[PDB]
RNA sequence: GAUGGGGAAGCUCCGUUUCAAAGGCCUGAUUUUAUGCAGGCCACCAUCGAAAGGGAAUCCGGUUAAGAUUCCGGAACCUGG
RNA sequence: GCUUGUGACGGCCCGUGAAAAUCCACAGGAAGGAAUAGUUUUCAUGCCAGGUCGUACUGAUAACCGCAGCAGGUCUCCAAG
RNA sequence: UUGACAUUGUGAAGAGACAUAGUUUCUUUACUUAUUCAAUGAAGCGGAGCUGGAAUUCAUUUUCCACGUUCUAGCAUUCAAGGUCCCAUUCGGGGCUGAUCCGGGUU
């Protein structure tokens, strides 16, 4: 018979079929477990006299909260550890390493009241 | 002593071109099947000025023969092309102004700029504002053909070389004396760092051939030879004569 | 026809875009591509010695098949035959009594480059088969002046890959025959000399021909026209 | 220029908000003639090749 | 400033699209099914480099011992879905 | 009037005074679409979301560099009678 | 920089000796595959053929050129419309031709 037909001069690498990986063993035996579960995300409230203000004041707890944690990691453990609704998350790193998070719960709760639950005054 | 101001241009560190504003390469077509069996039609878009160049360049744009678009191309201006003008390459293309034709197909004493020194190197030769090279002989077989270059120089080249009817653009740019340091400034700016030049008999030794001496002055000849050495060739290099040129120059 | 027109396209240098062509002639070919092409024409180019240039020439395909016919019939043990054999030895054998003779002597091409050599050497193979690839061609190079020296008669066969299919290897360089059935004594007689004629007879002429210097067809016609007016106008 | 309705970024002629007007007429008369003037020069030529 | 490469005894030097088989998008084909092939393109061939260059979008009033175009009040706007 | 912005112009050059991301538009017309009901999210209105790091203060005859709380040095914006 | 040796091969003509058969060595000038330089998203190379015709026929063609684009600052893309053959006529879609043949040396 006779050769094929490239309309182009230009010649690429064949497109080849590639197989997933199906090891013969495991890549590390055991899990790690969740690196960052809500009792490692939120550490400790933050009970300045300042910032209990903003608890009696703004309807906002206030944590200090792992450097390792986001604005959405502090919400939904802030939620599931204390059975509240948060509004918004502010954040800041404070000059010891440590970060703070500026917590509003929606209208429908009362910080206050959602602080000596915890236990703290 | 130390490295010579002539040696250390080399390594062009702050001796490179400045090369920002510049608009692009200037050149011919690619020497394809059009130019080559025929003619291609471009239109010139634009003829604008270059920094660091004297004459202007010429943006001119054709269709793609394999591929539906426009290709666009840089040339240098002949005096006389103009925007809206229909640019014409090929072998088949016709002796006018702006238009781009081998060697071999025009007459002898047709006038050309930017012409090859190879077929296809898209463009080598008179480049510069007001240069040109005119045909002066052919010679069908082994089809060559000779031409004089803005030097005087004459060359034989393949007739398949191709070249731009015409003068290049700019003319009598030199003719304007500069006035004052700063317009040479402005001048190197837009070039290369090689102004201003203190001359070597105002350095001390270490720094160069004329340098030092209670008095300014070379102490020796200042014809140097071609097979002088790296760290000597400051002067008159290679200087067959030296001294006032008297009478008609002209290459005979 | 109905409101369907004819509108011819112009594909002259320019107008219409240059249409979609088999451009296989021009397209810039992977290096190993480019370079195994090379290797054959940078092999003709040259002048090519009598004693490489001595292969080229090959059993033509009738003899040829004729040739792999024979030597089909003689194909080594299988795996699976050889078990099979065994089991019917290792087992009779040790007991209703043979003397590692409840087993028939084998017929079977010969083969192993030097296996097939020291045959040679002893005027036992009958026919001996060399590739015409080997690209180490030393390997085998000096087959055909050593079957002659020996009296052997020999071919020189496409296929190093052929020769591997009748003795179930990949590939195999050289097959050879020293064994024949009375059967077959009379095949082999014949082919031996349509083969011997074509390799053997002619070696020492084949000797003093150098191969290659070949131009290739670009330059072929430069020269088969600038040599037809030059001389006859 | 993405967050702003459609018709603030044309007009409502051939080549819209692109060229710009007595630039189509331009282009539109150009056309006309240039694609007339072809049959004009195929006639002349099929006329000089039956008259040779 | 990596990479195919080329130098260098070598630490490494050269080159940056270079003399390389350099890669991914759009949907269709699935109604064993989750994504294999069917078209056609596009060949652009890393990456770092500006808190004065380019650049999607927020304002006023109030508020602290110390923060604020970032919190509070009000009223907007942009991007993705 | 003063400072700043901006426009339509004018002088100058052998000086003619970046790039890229990104956004839109047009030419094109592959296609996909209605009457027993289709097309439309570049029109309005409506729902959700927007992470990470910086953010205090000094910026100088004492928070910077000159061995220092040194008559030195160190880029800039606002500007009343 | 200059020479020799090696990279280093192939022809042809001419000189050079065993002393007017060609082994060999130098000079000239040919060749291309080594080496070397440019180019390009390796696109139209080389060889033949179709037609047009200049051309003058000393039997009939012995040849040489051509062999789609130039008043105009438009338009030129969907394997191309056309023609033709298929799938079993559905919408879709495919071959050939349009676009001559041969050699895979990108030039
Ligand atoms: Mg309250
Ligand atoms: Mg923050
Ligand atoms: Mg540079
Ligand atoms: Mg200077
Ligand atoms: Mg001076
Ligand atoms: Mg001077
Ligand atoms: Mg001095
Ligand atoms: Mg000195
Ligand atoms: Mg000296
Ligand atoms: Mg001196
Ligand atoms: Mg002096
Ligand atoms: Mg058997
Ligand atoms: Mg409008
Ligand atoms: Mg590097
Ligand atoms: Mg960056
Ligand atoms: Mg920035
Ligand atoms: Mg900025
Ligand atoms: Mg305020
Ligand atoms: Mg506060
Ligand atoms: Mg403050
Ligand atoms: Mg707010
Ligand atoms: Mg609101
Ligand atoms: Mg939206
Ligand atoms: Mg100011
Ligand atoms: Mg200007
Ligand atoms: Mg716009
Ligand atoms: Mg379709
Ligand atoms: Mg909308
Ligand atoms: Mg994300
Ligand atoms: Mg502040
Ligand atoms: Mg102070
Ligand atoms: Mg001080
Ligand atoms: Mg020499
Ligand atoms: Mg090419």
């Amino acid at each position: 018979k006779a050769l094929k037909v490239r309309t182009s001069a230009t010649f690429r690498l064949p497109k080849t079929l590639k197989l997933a990986r199906a090891p013969k063993y495991a890549s590390k035996a055991v899990p790690h477990y969740n690196r960052l579960d809500s009792y490692k995300v939120i550490e400790q409230p933050i009970t300045s006299e300042t910032a209990m203000k903003k608890v009696e004041d703004g309807n906002i707890l206030v944590f200090q909260v792992s450097m390792k944690a986001n604005k959405y990691q502090i919400k939904k453990a802030v939620k599931e550890l204390y059975e509240v609704d948060v509004l918004k998350v502010n954040t800041l790193v404070r000059p010891n390493g440590t970060k703070k998070a500026y917590v509003r719960l929606t209208a429908d709760y009362d910080a206050l009241d959602i602080a000596n639950r915890i236990g703290y005054i | 002593g130390r490295v010579i101001r002539n040696q250390r241009k080399g390594a062009g560190s702050i001796f490179t071109s400045h090369t920002r504003l510049r608009q692009g390469a200037a050149k011919l077509r690619t020497l394809d099947y059009a130019e080559r069996h025929g003619y291609i039609r471009g239109i010139v878009k634009q003829i604008v000025h270059d920094s660091g160049r004297g004459a202007p360049l010429a943006k001119v744009v054709f269709r793609d023969p394999y591929k539906y678009r426009l290709r666009e191309e840089i040339f240098i201006a002949n005096e006389g092309v103009h925007t809206g003008q229909f640019i014409y390459a090929g072998k088949k293309a016709s002796l006018n102004v702006g238009n781009v034709l081998p060697l071999g197909s025009v007459p002898e004493g047709t006038i050309v700029s930017n012409v090859e020194e190879k077929p296809g190197d898209r463009g080598a030769l008179a480049r510069a504002s007001g240069n040109y090279v005119i045909i002066i002989g052919h010679n069908p077989d082994e089809n060559k053909t000779r031409v004089r270059l803005p030097s005087g120089a004459k060359k034989v080249i393949s007739s398949d070389a191709r070249g731009v009817i015409g003068v290049i653009a700019g003319g009598g740019r030199v003719d304007k004396p500069l006035l004052k340091a700063g317009r040479a400034f402005h001048k190197y700016r837009l070039k290369r760092n090689s102004w201003p030049k203190t001359r070597g008999v105002a350095m001390n030794p270490v720094d160069h051939p004329h340098g030092g001496g209670n008095h300014q002055h070379i102490g020796k000849a200042s014809t140097i030879s071609r097979g002088a050495v790296s760290g000597q060739k400051a002067g008159l290099i290679a200087a067959r004569r030296t001294g006032l040129l008297r009478g008609s120059q002209k290459t005979q | 026809n109905p409101l369907t027109h004819s509108t011819p396209k112009n594909f002259g240098i320019g107008q219409a875009v240059q249409p979609k062509r088999n451009l296989s002639r021009y397209v810039k070919w992977p290096e190993y591509v480019r370079v195994q092409r090379q290797k054959k024409i940078l092999s003709i180019r040259l002048k090519v010695p009598p004693t490489i240039a001595q292969f080229q020439y090959t059993l033509d395909r009738n003899t040829a098949a004729e040739t792999f016919k024979l030597f089909n019939k003689y194909r080594p043990e299988t795996a699976a035959e050889k078990k099979e054999r065994l089991t019917k030895e290792a087992a009779a054998v040790a007991e209703g009594k043979s003397k590692q003779d409840a087993s028939p002597k084998p017929y079977a091409v010969k083969y192993g480059l030097n296996h097939v050599v020291a045959l040679i050497e002893n005027k036992k193979a009958k026919l001996v088969l060399i590739a015409n690839d080997v690209d180490p061609i030393e390997l085998v190079v000096f087959l055909p002046a050593l079957c002659k020296k020996m009296g052997v008669p020999y071919a020189i066969v496409k296929g190093k890959a052929r020769l591997g299919t009748l003795v179930n290897q990949k590939t195999s360089a050289v097959a050879a025959l020293t064994e024949v059935r009375a059967e077959d004594e009379a095949a082999l007689a014949k082919l031996v000399s349509t083969i011997d004629a074509n390799f053997a007879d002619k070696y020492d002429e084949v000797k003093k021909h150098w191969g290659g210097g070949i131009l290739g067809n670009k330059a072929q016609a430069k020269m088969d026209k600038r040599a037809k007016n030059s001389d006859s106008a | 220029y993405a967050t702003v309705s459609k018709t603030h970024k044309t007009v409502s002629r051939a080549y819209g908000g692109s060229r710009c007007a007595n630039c189509v007429k331009e282009r539109i008369i150009r056309a006309f003639l240039i694609e007339e003037q072809k049959i004009v020069k195929k006639v002349v030529k099929e006329q000089t090749e039956a008259a040779k």
